[PDB]
């Protein structure tokens, strides 16, 4: 229950390797979706679920947006997995064993500088308020609201003047 | 006999009865047959009352229920789907036409008896035969189901 | 003007959903605007106590701030208790 | 003769009340509701089916079933 | 009023098929506990109502 | 005990599956004039695990063409995500108490559609990626509406708790306040339980399966199971969200008594409204959810944004 | 007729009835007689804990009255 | 949290490593900047959760907000390389050399 | 732990669901059992094949559109403040350009599909 931040840390850091990897794009989007989950446990082992918890429901969306797309037009007859070529896969397992080399070179080598086991699962919280309402992480995305005018204002243009570029660009 | 065997024989019972009270045909018919069939589908026989229940797709069928004047232009369409249905599969041939060609026996593109491209389990005769009779050949498939002993037939290999 | 109730007629009849959504903006627009218990919810937020008030030192020149939480001094709730 | 299936005539103008009917159709989906309703009689109604094998079909002495050859 | 004529003749369709085990008999055999007027019975035993 | 509590959870609710198919059967037989399933068992109750027993003793399908790992990883995910939708309802108590639980729901009905897509791509045919397209279409009109409708009736509770809505229905149901988000948000409910007019995904018509034709015997049956506990949940989200059942701190048996007769009597409305209803075409009902349903769900947002502002009826956080 | 719906209506409502109820007795047979203490803040949590210390067996549902205090 | 926060900053240098190094498909290369979104926001999140600072914890749905704009203008214009070529192939995205 | 408790639960259900379906029935698969299905014929082509998608103008709004529900979403804490009449704005305005733009594509023909 201590190296339970670092075990999704490392999963997210295969998600990526396989995202980079990149296999046919409705693979890439599997993997994009598992390091979204992986990062919305992370985000809920380290504090508020509502950052996890939206950015998993936005990349849920998204890798959605994707599959259709890559069904659409960014596909091939024979889609390509991390075990078709015999290189994607051999890079794969190549970086897993960098992986864990880098992890053992930096719990050895450099002790505790990044990366140190015996001090694993001892600096994951560092200070919370024991007594205390009010405390969640979805208060400070509220306080957007009033704190952070101009904020939610670049927002909100983003997505407006984001609409009519893609209007304009699939005008054709 | 021996404790196991009584053993085989109730699960061999069980196994059957499973089967033969869930029999999913495809959705498939040819003609006037398959015309009879849904007029089977209707509410006055109600095969859903039986729990038999139309399926579309092959992979979900049971049975199949060749209602209709299976063609040489069928033929092959006709194997297909029969051959991409999962193993515990059977066949009910309906009508003359599905038996041995019934009127059109003859003719230079039929098939004389869909007996000839898939095995047929249970024939029911007709033209059309009444939803009555395509429920009572439903029945003895049923029957037929029942009767069969295949943990029975493995214990004594 | 007539030709407009006639448009507006027209609208209802036949695409009322966009008529409901225009009005119902427009209600949601302007109903805090008329409201008299506008106020009140800002007031209720101000009145919801989530942090601890911290005690000030009395050098004896403030004589606004009730000594004892029980005193008739201070922002009392009776119009929250009213409400 | 014949008659016209779609055609309508003439024309109901428009009107506040009929506005307000029209709207209060579409909105409150008042075809779907009555389309509920008779689902729901036939529902509360009596099924039409036998109980094959102990019950059967009615037939006349003209069916014709299975063949035979008769005697004197 | 009439549901308790529904009941009355429910009750007697449940013990109008001989005892508990005529009823349980006749209801995993036809599936159907309707009381009929005995039209007869054939050489073989079946009834027919 | 929490194993038991997580057994006395998890096979009630399979049984109450069963017994929904069965229930599907039989209502739609009667009011198709027939009677259904009365033979397999004593009232037809035994069929449903005659149906089970015959797909798992059935062998599957693994065609040549098919992906196989994402063949099989579709309909466990399916499965899984709709028993975890099951886990933190509150009748009046849930198993596992959230904070945002509707964040969770949310979450989990999404990786639910990424079940079905997997399951049509993976199957390598043409219906199966007809129905996966449709899918894709489908959630998106139903994901943008649902969010905001969700939004709306959450911000007149005040918190993302149920435990919360639960406290918020004391006194009143919510469809009083808010009826009209509630019609769209059982069409939103119906489109994502794919349930007819809305189903467009198992198209029996139009395709032949959908995105479960190459799908045979047990994975099929993990399918159906998924469909219908998504039924049963959405349900049973809908009576807790907005017809709030009586709670009384001193017995929560009468909680759980009209919770489940609500929950029933939605259900039946599903398949009342699959029997009386023809089927949508896809692109209608994206035009349907982002032309009438969307924009009045936008000025109901802003209504529900207004009303505690100048009512002051801002709700509790806790 | 419609009535033969029921036996399959009865046992949905009971495998419906049960979860609730079961969740709801276990909860108190597991806090000892009291509902299961919901934590949605720190402040909550803390008093759960402050509660489980206090008690002296580990167990946050054993509350402890004025007999403690002389 | 070092550890963790190494990891993250290994997987945006994965994700970028992917961007940086391309195959035949554009929307591959779209998703490894997508990935690299990700790493991002969950480096500011656990900053942010780290560090207790609530009011900067709306920076990460900022980050999300405008790296979604980015991967919608990136859709469109993917939609009309496939409508002027058939495929999504960076080779064939190549005719501006002369 | 008890949610991952429960979560691991569920997978391990279906896993054991999924594998005894897989090997308890009788196994007998050939060429002709697991040829993919096209209505009893033979496949013209693959179906990995491009497969043209209508609605990618309105799948892209859909991306932007559910960034507006992410921002939309901290309401029910955001209605606790001191300042309402600041949120109340900032809430309005926010959905009024969300419904402006959805009314100018709606005019531009931009959720119609293509074709
Ligand atoms: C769960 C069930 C798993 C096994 C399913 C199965 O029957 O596999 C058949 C397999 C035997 O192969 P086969 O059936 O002869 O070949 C046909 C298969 O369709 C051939 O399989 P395929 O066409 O489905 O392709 C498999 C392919 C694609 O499948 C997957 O990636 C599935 C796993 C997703 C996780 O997997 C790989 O290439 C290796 C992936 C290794 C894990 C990923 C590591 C990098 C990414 C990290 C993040 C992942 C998210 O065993
Ligand atoms: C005139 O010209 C012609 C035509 O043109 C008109 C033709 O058309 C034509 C072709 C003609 C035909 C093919 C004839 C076909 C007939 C028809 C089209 C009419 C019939 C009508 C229909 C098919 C409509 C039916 C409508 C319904 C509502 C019926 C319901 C059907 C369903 C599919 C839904 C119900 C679902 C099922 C039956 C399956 C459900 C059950 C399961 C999958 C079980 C799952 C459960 C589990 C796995 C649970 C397990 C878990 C547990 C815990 C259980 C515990 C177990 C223990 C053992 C303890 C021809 C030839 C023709 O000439
Ligand atoms: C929870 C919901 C799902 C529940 C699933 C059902 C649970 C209860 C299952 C009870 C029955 C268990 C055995 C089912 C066997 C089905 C396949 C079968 O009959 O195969 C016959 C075959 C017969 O094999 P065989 O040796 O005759 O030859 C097969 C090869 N041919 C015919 C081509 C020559 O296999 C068996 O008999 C295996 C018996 C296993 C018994 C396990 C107990
Ligand atoms: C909900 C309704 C479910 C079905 C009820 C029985 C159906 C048959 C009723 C009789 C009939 O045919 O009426 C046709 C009639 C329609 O007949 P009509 O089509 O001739 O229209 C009348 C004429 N104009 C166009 C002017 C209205 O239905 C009505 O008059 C009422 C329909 C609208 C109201 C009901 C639907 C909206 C309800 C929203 C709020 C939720 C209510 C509570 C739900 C609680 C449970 C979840
Ligand atoms: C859970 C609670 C109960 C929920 C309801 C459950 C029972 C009823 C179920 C009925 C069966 C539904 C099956 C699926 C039907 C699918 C079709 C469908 O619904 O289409 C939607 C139809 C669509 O209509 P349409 O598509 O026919 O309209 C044509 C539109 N064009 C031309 C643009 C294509 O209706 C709606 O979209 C309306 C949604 C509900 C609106 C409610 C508004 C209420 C009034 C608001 C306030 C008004 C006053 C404002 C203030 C004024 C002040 C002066
Ligand atoms: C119970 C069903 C599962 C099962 O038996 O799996 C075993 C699997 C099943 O593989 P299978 O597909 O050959 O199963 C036999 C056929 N049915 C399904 C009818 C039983 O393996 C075997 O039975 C043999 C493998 C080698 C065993 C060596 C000795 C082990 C002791
Ligand atoms: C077939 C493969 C399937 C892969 C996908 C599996 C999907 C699982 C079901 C859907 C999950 C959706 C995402 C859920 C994330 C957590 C949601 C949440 O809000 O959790 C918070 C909650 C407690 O937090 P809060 O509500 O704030 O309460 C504090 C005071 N009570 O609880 C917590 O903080 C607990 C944190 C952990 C919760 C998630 C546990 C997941 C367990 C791993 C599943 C996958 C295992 C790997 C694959 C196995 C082999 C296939
Ligand atoms: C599901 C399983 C099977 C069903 C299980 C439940 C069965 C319930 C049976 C008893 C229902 C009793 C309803 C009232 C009967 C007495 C009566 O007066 O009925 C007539 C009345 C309409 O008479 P009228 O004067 O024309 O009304 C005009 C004003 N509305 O009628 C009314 O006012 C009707 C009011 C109720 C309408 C809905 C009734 C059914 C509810 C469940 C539907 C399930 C569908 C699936
Ligand atoms: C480090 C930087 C250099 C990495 C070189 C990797 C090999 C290479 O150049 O691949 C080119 C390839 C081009 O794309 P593609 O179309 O697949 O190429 C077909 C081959 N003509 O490129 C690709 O396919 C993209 C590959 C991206 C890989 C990202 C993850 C790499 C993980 C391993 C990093 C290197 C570890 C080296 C360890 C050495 C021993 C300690
Ligand atoms: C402030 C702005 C935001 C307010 C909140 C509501 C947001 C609504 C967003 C969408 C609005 C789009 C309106 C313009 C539009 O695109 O209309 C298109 C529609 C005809 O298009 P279509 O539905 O495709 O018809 C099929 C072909 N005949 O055309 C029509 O239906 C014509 C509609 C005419 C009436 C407009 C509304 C009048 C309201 C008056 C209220 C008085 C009180
Ligand atoms: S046997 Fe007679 S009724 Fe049946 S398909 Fe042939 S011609 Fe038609």
């Amino acid at each position: 229950m201590n190296n339970y931040i670092f075990v999704l840390s490392s999963l997210f850091l295969v998600g990526c390797l396989g995202l980079a990897l990149k296999p046919s794009p409705i693979y890439g989007g599997l993997g994009l979706i598992v390091s979204g989950f992986v990062g919305c446990l992370m985000v809920l082992g380290f504090g508020g679920s509502f950052l996890g918890l939206m950015v998993f429901l936005i990349y849920l969306g998204g890798m959605l947006v994707v599959f259709g797309y890559t069904t659409a037009m960014a596909t091939e007859e024979y889609p390509e997995t991390w075990g078709s070529n015999w290189l994607i896969l051999g890079f794969l397992v190549l970086g897993v064993i960098m992986e864990v080399f880098l992890i053992c070179v930096l719990n050895y080598y450099d002790e505790v500088g990044v990366i140190n086991l015996d001090g694993l699962g001892d600096w994951l919280m560092y200070e919370v308020d024991d007594v205390g309402v009010m405390l969640e992480g979805g208060i400070g995305v509220a306080a957007m609201y009033s704190c952070a005018t101009w904020m939610m204002v670049v927002a909100g243009w983003s997505l407006f003047a984001g609409i009519f570029i893609i209007i304009e660009i699939t005008r054709d | 006999r021996s404790r196991a065997e009584y053993v085989v024989t109730k699960l061999d019972d069980l196994i059957n009865w499973a089967r033969r009270s869930s029999l999913w045909p495809m959705t498939f018919g040819l003609a006037c047959c398959a015309v009879e069939m849904m007029h089977m589908a209707a509410p006055r026989y109600d095969m859903d009352r039986f729990g038999v229940v139309f399926r579309a797709s092959p992979r979900q069928a049971d049975v199949m229920i060749v209602a209709g004047t299976l063609t040489n232009k069928m033929a092959p369409a006709l194997r297909k789907v029969y051959d991409q249905m999962p193993e515990p599969r059977y066949v009910v041939s309906m009508g003359s036409c599905a038996n041995g060609g019934g009127y059109y026996h003859y003719s230079y593109s039929v098939v004389r008896g869909c007996d000839r491209i898939v095995p047929v389990d249970i024939y029911v005769p007709g033209c059309p035969p009444t939803a009555e009779a395509l429920l009572y050949g439903i029945l003895q498939l049923q029957r037929k189901i029942k009767r069969e002993q295949k943990l029975k037939i493995w214990y004594r290999r | 003007a007539g030709r407009i109730s006639a448009f507006l007629k027209n609208a209802w009849a036949k695409e009322p959903v966009l008529v409901v959504s225009f009005s119902v903006w427009g209600l949601a627009i302007i109903m805090p605007m008329i409201s008299p218990y506008t106020k009140y919810a800002s007031m209720i937020n101000k009145a919801t106590p989530y942090n601890y008030p911290v005690p000030v030192r009395d050098d004896g020149n403030m004589p606004d701030v009730p000594s004892h939480p029980q005193d008739p001094l201070g922002p009392s709730l009776d119009w929250l208790k009213n409400l | 003769t014949y008659k016209y299936v779609n055609k309508k005539e003439q024309e109901s103008e428009v009107d506040m009340k009929s506005a307000t009917d029209n709207a209060a159709r579409i909105l409150m989906w008042t075809e779907l509701i009555r389309g509920l309703g008779m689902t729901l009689s036939y529902l509360f109604r009596e099924p039409a089916t036998i109980n094959y094998p102990f019950e059967k079909g009615p037939l006349s002495p003209r069916f014709r079933g299975e063949h035979a050859l008769r005697r004197y | 009023m009439e549901l308790v004529e529904v009941l009355k003749r429910g009750v007697q369709q449940v013990t109008g098929h001989g005892g508990l085990r005529g009823l349980l008999r006749v209801f995993f055999r036809a599936n159907d506990i309707r009381i009929g007027t005995l039209v007869g019975e054939d050489k073989y035993g079946n009834k027919y109502y | 005990m929490f194993f038991i509590n997580i057994l006395t959870l998890l096979v009630p609710i399979l049984i109450a599956m069963a017994f929904l198919t069965l229930v599907e059967r039989k209502i739609l037989g009667y009011m198709q004039l027939r009677k259904g399933p009365n033979i397999v068992g004593p009232y037809g109750i035994l069929q449903p695990f005659a149906d089970a027993m015959k797909l798992f003793m059935k062998e599957p399908m693994r065609p040549l063409t098919t992906s196989m790992s994402l063949f099989i990883i579709a309909p466990t995910l399916s499965l899984t995500l709709a028993l975890s939708l099951w886990v933190p309802l509150p009748m009046p108590h849930p198993l596992i108490n959230l904070n945002l639980g509707i964040l969770f729901i949310l979450a989990t009905s999404s990786l639910s559609v990424y079940s079905i897509l997997w399951s049509g791509w993976a199957s390598n045919s043409k219906y199966s990626l007809f129905g996966a397209l449709r899918a894709v279409a489908q959630t998106i009109s139903y994901e943008v509406t649902m969010a905001i409708i969700l939004l709306s009736v959450l911000l007149m509770n005040g918190s993302y708790s149920l435990q919360t809505l639960i406290t918020t229905q004391e006194h009143m149901w919510l469809l009083l306040p808010a009826w009209p988000m509630a019609m769209m948000w059982f069409i939103s409910t119906l489109a994502e339980t794919n349930r007819a007019p809305f189903d467009l995904t198992e198209g029996e018509s139009e395709l032949v399966s959908g995105f479960n034709v190459e799908y045979a015997a047990g994975p099929f049956a993990l399918f159906f199971m998924a469909e219908y506990t998504n039924i049963i949940l959405m349900n049973a989200l809908t009576t807790i969200i907005f017809l709030g059942p009586l709670y009384y701190i001193n017995l929560p048996e009468l909680y759980s008594t009209n919770f489940m007769m609500e929950a029933l009597l939605l259900s039946s409305t599903f398949l009342w409204i699959r029997a009386s209803y023809p089927r949508f075409r896809y692109d209608q009902l994206m035009h349907l959810l982002w032309k009438n349903f969307l924009p009045l769900t936008l000025a109901l947002c802003m209504w529900h944004i207004s009303l505690p502002i100048f009512t002051a009826g801002v709700p509790p956080y806790m | 007729m419609w009535f033969e719906i029921l036996p399959g209506l009865a046992i949905m409502g009971v495998c419906l009835v049960i979860p609730g109820v079961s969740t709801a007795y276990i909860h108190k047979f597991t806090n000892g007689g009291k509902e299961k203490r919901v934590a949605r803040v720190q402040y909550q949590w803390y008093l759960m804990e402050r509660d489980r210390r206090i008690s002296g067996v580990n167990r946050y549902y054993v509350s402890k009255g004025l007999e403690n205090i002389d | 949290m070092p550890s963790t926060f190494f990891n993250l900053t290994m997987a945006f240098s994965l994700s970028l490593l992917g961007t940086l190094m391309f195959r035949s498909h554009l929307m591959s290369t779209l998703l490894c900047l997508e990935g690299m979104v990700l790493s991002l926001f969950i480096m500011t999140s656990v900053t942010s959760l780290n560090s207790n600072s609530m009011s900067s914890m709306p920076i990460p749905i900022t980050i999300l907000v405008f790296a979604a704009c980015e991967a919608a203008v990136g859709l469109a214009l993917l939609v009309k390389v496939s409508n002027t070529y058939g495929t999504d192939y960076v080779q064939n995205l190549n005719l501006l050399q002369c | 732990m008890n949610l991952y408790t429960v979560i691991f639960i569920n997978i391990l259900l279906s896993l054991t669901l999924i594998l005894v379906a897989f090997w308890l029935p009788q196994m007998n698969l050939y060429s002709e059992k697991a040829n993919p299905y096209e209505c009893g014929f033979d496949p013209t082509s693959s179906a990995r094949l491009p497969f043209s998608m209508k609605f990618f103008l309105v799948a892209i709004t859909f991306l932007l559109f559910d960034l507006e529900i992410a921002l939309l979403l901290p309401l029910p804490w955001a209605i606790q403040t001191i300042k309402t009449s600041t949120m109340m704005i900032m809430a309005f305005i926010l959905v009024t350009i969300l419904s402006l733009g959805l009314a100018y594509e709606w005019t531009q023909k931009g959720l119609e599909w293509t074709e």
